[PDB]
């Protein structure tokens, strides 16, 4: 079999400069050979066939390249509907194998995170759980800690983070931080704490509530 | 307009056909995946190490799996292979002008 | 014109079957190959089937994943495509492809949407919905969903009225069950003057939950 590796696994680039990513086989497949576009929540589309001939309604401004084992997709003066997932794959001997995939996101300007601290809600705390939830939106660079505090101590245990795709008005991200505990455990302290540690700023962004 | 190199197997429709300016007519029939796509083809030495003869035919591509396509190929004097086609199942014919 | 319409996905228990159907128009149907190309959640595609097209006779190759589990076929009177999937396993949890192949196998051109297939022992799950009011310029206001399975949820803001300034994040794996929360950040002469409700649907549990959010 023949094994497709792409790179970089992700860059960002920003709106208008010329970005070449990657894909290497373990064989030579002369130029069987696909790109494939796949956008946030979207089902893949083919862009490149053949190593070089775009495929139907793809923009001028793409461009494959190359023949045997090394081939390289090219961007001219990229558009923020370029970003997304991309794709190689192999039309040689079947198993067609893809390429791990490249992440291309959007390089923007920076953009400090817009912290919000919640307290658990009182319909939570009969179950015998409680979550307190801190959202840090609309940041750039996508890079960020999370510090949870309760009563002046780090919490580590219990933390569940999730990140959001990057946003398709302002190109910048957001993440969820949700601090589980018992009710018990809740209710034995007072002091919630959600430190941010971000690139637009040396100190911290501070959200807190007491109980 | 790029094409696929084929990778599947080839067969012959026909008897070579031998010409009389020392040329040989080679129609075959594409068996595998790709179409359209290059037919891969060499005239080599018994060992499989030299390019020995010359292809007449500019680019033989297989434009649908269901028609022939015919290739003219010029073999050296002696013995030759004409290779057609990748492994596996790639045809090595024997041929002696 | 080209169309494909993926069906059948849903959730499965471990070492079960399920069929998926992909409705193709637009196009000869037996003058193509088609093919099944699946895609675990935050993983890379897989090309698992084959079929070719008349000239070909039909003939169907396999990925090593799914050789003696799933069977790839065509209805030619239809236009229809299936995979029969047998002895389902976790790995085979992802969003099913049915593609068409440009040149006689090459070059997937046409994809459909996808659908969704979940191998779990695991049963299906109604969220509780909690309201996220801020600690009592702009306001952030939340909605946690926890405790669901299956995925999906839908989840809208004032029945979809309430776009900009939404943040829906990704479902996240927490004691057996899903749990996802979203944001909407709003003006704050918006909230609490004017009603702000999550709404929040889980189509295979049959439950639509909406949950106004009140000052605390």
């Amino acid at each position: 079999d023949i094994q497709m590796t792409q790179s970089p696994a992700s860059l960002s680039v920003s709106v208008g400069e010329t970005v070449t990513i990657t894909c290497r086989a373990t064989k030579n497949i002369y130029n069987n050979l696909a790109w494939y576009q796949q956008k946030q929540g979207r089902s893949p589309q083919l862009l490149v066939y053949a190593a070089t001939n775009l495929a139907d309604g793809v923009p001028s401004r793409f461009s494959g390249s190359g023949s045997g084992t090394q081939f390289s997709l090219r961007i001219n003066s990229l558009q923020s509907e370029d970003f997304g997932n991309y794709y190689c794959q192999h039309f040689w001997h079947t198993p067609w194998t893809f390429g791990g995939g490249t992440k291309l996101e959007i390089k923007r300007a920076d953009a400090a995170p817009t912290v919000s601290i919640f307290p658990p809600s009182s319909e939570q705390l009969t179950s015998g759980g409680a979550s307190v939830v801190c959202f840090l939106n609309n940041f750039y660079p996508k890079d960020i800690n999370v510090k949870w505090k309760i009563d002046g101590s780090e919490r580590q245990n219990g933390v569940l983070n999730s990140w959001t795709d990057q946003d398709s008005k302002d190109s910048t991200y957001s993440m969820s931080s949700t601090l589980t505990l018992t009710k018990d455990e809740y209710e034995r302290h007072n002091s919630y704490t959600c430190e941010a540690t971000h690139k637009t700023s040396t100190s911290p962004i501070v959200k807190s509530f007491n109980r | 307009m790029s094409y696929s190199m084929c990778t599947g197997k080839f067969k012959v429709v026909k008897e070579i056909a031998e010409t009389q300016h020392g040329t040989i007519v080679i129609r075959v029939q594409y068996e595998g995946d790709g179409s359209p796509c290059k037919i891969p083809f060499e005239i080599m030495d018994l060992e499989k190490r030299h390019v020995l003869g010359r292809l007449i035919t500019v680019n033989p591509i297989v434009t649908e799996k269901d028609s022939p396509v015919n290739i003219e190929a010029e073999p050296p004097f002696g013995d030759s292979y004409i290779i057609i086609g990748v492994e596996p199942g790639q045809l090595k014919l024997n041929w002696f002008k | 014109e080209v169309k494909l319409v993926e069906s059948g996905g849903g959730l499965v228990q471990p070492g079960g079957s399920l069929s998926l159907s992909c409705a193709a128009s637009g196009f000869t149907f037996t003058d193509y190959y088609m093919t099944w190309v699946r895609q675990p959640p935050g993983k890379a595609l897989e090309w698992l089937a084959l079929i070719r097209n008349k000239a070909s006779g039909y003939t169907t190759e396999y990925s090593a994943s799914v050789k003696g589990r799933f069977t790839i076929s065509r209805d030619n009177s239809q236009s229809i495509l299936y995979l029969q999937m047998n002895a389902l396993r976790a790995e085979d949890s992802a969003t099913y492809y049915c593609t068409r192949a440009k040149w006689d196998g090459h070059y997937f051109d046409y994809w459909g949407q996808g659908t969704t297939l979940t191998v779990s022992s695991a049963k299906t799950t109604a969220p509780s919905v909690y309201p996220l009011a801020p600690v009592c310029s702009s306001v952030t206001l939340g909605c946690l969903v926890k405790g669901y399975f299956p995925e999906p949820v839908t989840l809208t803001w004032n029945s979809g009225s309430l776009s900009s300034g939404v943040h829906t994040f990704p479902a996240v794996l927490q004691s057996d069950l899903y749990t996802l929360s979203s944001s909407v950040t709003v003006t704050s002469s918006t909230w609490p003057s004017q009603s702000i409700t999550c709404n929040v649907a889980h189509p295979a549990s049959s439950t639509k939950v909406d949950k106004k959010i009140e000052p605390r």
